[PDB]
């Protein structure tokens, strides 16, 4: 199953995961693709953050699903 | 030479634990705190003799399961990091202006400051974990280390150390429900797959991350259906007890002279590649609470990130 991931700047990623994958997990493919660390990532995917407790299935996240990458602000 | 001392990790199960002056703590049982404090690399004295320790790791089965029940499924380090946490932030304070609670500058805890006066905004919200749920009763009482070090947990932050306000909010909300009715139903459609509702009820539709005001998320969508043909999304419902919009720190002109409907709302200030600052807003004027410090203008060039809305009461016909 293939996924994608929107980031601030334009470029638009392709990840290869499973719906059995967590977050943490799918943190973990974008570590390997943009070299952003997983401490420094935030998923939003239909208006709601996803948080790393979870999998993929929990938010209904399937084929052709387009993810939002936004960089953890330091205030 | 030998004492014995009450293990708990919930403050009602206790267990009787045999100790030497030989070695520390640590290496004859764990880590321990004593009355808030870490005494772990320290040797057993007489003066702690028949008193209760708070234990952090190592834990018995029994320990363990109360563990789970108490703070919900979390991480072998948690435990400590809410004792050390709570230890560390007990010297901050809330600054009261005209009732209203501020938690004060210190230790780049801005961020905190607000989460928690957003949070008490929000009404009829509950969390269903025990422990969070009773540090959220003792926040509203008046006294919020509990819950100030438990978010802090949770959301996996540092003592001392800046981050991100609305990571906070969304992950602290993500473990609260409402106590009251709320809807949000998204409508889908295209000519060759159908129409399609998508259902939020709960908290659940009283949040929304990537949107700031009530305007854009009613707007319809356009794109492209999985099919390949033309696909649209709107709005056609929402029924909160309030709404709150979050969303990249976008920079704005906000006037009291044009009478908003928003209630409150979240600014960062600086650049967002580097350490900000962040401040709390309402409206009743622009109320500022800039940790403890609270001012009033009548307009203010800002960059806003969470927003409040009252209640929504929205249906859409949809054409
Ligand atoms: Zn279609």
């Amino acid at each position: 199953m293939q996924i994608f991931v929107k980031t601030l700047t334009g470029k638009t990623i392709t990840l290869e995961v499973e719906p059995s994958d967590t977050i943490e997990n799918v943190k973990a493919k974008i570590q390997d693709k943009e070299g952003i660390p997983p401490d420094q990532q935030r998923l939003i995917f239909a208006g709601k953050q996803l948080e790393d407790g979870r999998t993929l299935s929990d938010y209904n996240i399937q084929k052709e699903s387009t993810l939002h990458l936004v960089l953890r602000l330091r205030g | 030479l030998t004492i014995e001392v009450l293990v708990t990790v919930d403050g009602v199960n206790f267990r009787t634990v045999v100790l030497n002056n030989k070695n520390t703590y640590r290496s004859q049982l764990g880590c321990v705190f004593f009355n808030g404090a870490d005494i772990s690399d320290t040797i057993p004295d007489e003066k702690q003799n028949g008193h209760s320790l708070y234990l952090a790791d190592n834990l018995t089965a029994d320990e363990t399961k109360a563990l789970k029940e108490l703070y919900g499924p979390v991480d072998p380090t948690f435990l400590h990091r809410f004792y050390s946490l709570k230890a560390a932030v007990h010297g901050w304070k809330m600054v009261v202006c005209d009732k209203v609670r501020s938690l004060k500058l210190s230790d780049n805890n801005c961020y905190l400051n607000a989460v928690i006066m957003t949070l008490d905004l929000l009404k009829d919200i509950k969390f269903v974990i025990p422990a969070l749920q009773h540090a959220f009763m003792k926040h509203k009482g008046g006294d919020s280390t509990d819950f100030i070090a438990l978010i802090m947990a949770y959301g996996n932050c540092t003592f001392g150390a800046p981050d991100d306000a609305s990571r906070l909010l969304h992950t602290v909300l993500a473990k609260a429900e409402l106590c009251c009715s709320a809807r949000m139903v998204w409508r889908e459609w295209c000519n060759v797959c159908g129409i399609k509702d998508v259902v939020l009820q709960g908290l659940k539709a009283c949040c929304y991350v990537g949107v700031q005001t009530v305007e854009d998320l009613r707007a319809r969508m356009t794109y492209v259906c999985q099919c390949g043909g033309e696909r649209h999304r709107q709005l056609v419902e929402h029924t909160t007890p309030w709404l709150l919009l979050s969303g990249t720190p976008n920079e704005k002109l906000v006037t009291t002279s044009t009478a908003p409907d928003f209630v409150a709302f979240n600014v960062f200030q600086g650049i967002e590649t580097a350490v900000g600052h962040y401040v709390h807003a309402r409206l009743k004027l622009i109320l500022k609470f800039d940790s403890g410090t609270v001012s009033k203008t009548s307009d203010w060039k800002c960059k806003v990130t969470d927003v409040l809305f009252p209640g929504q009461k929205y249906s859409s016909d949809c054409n």
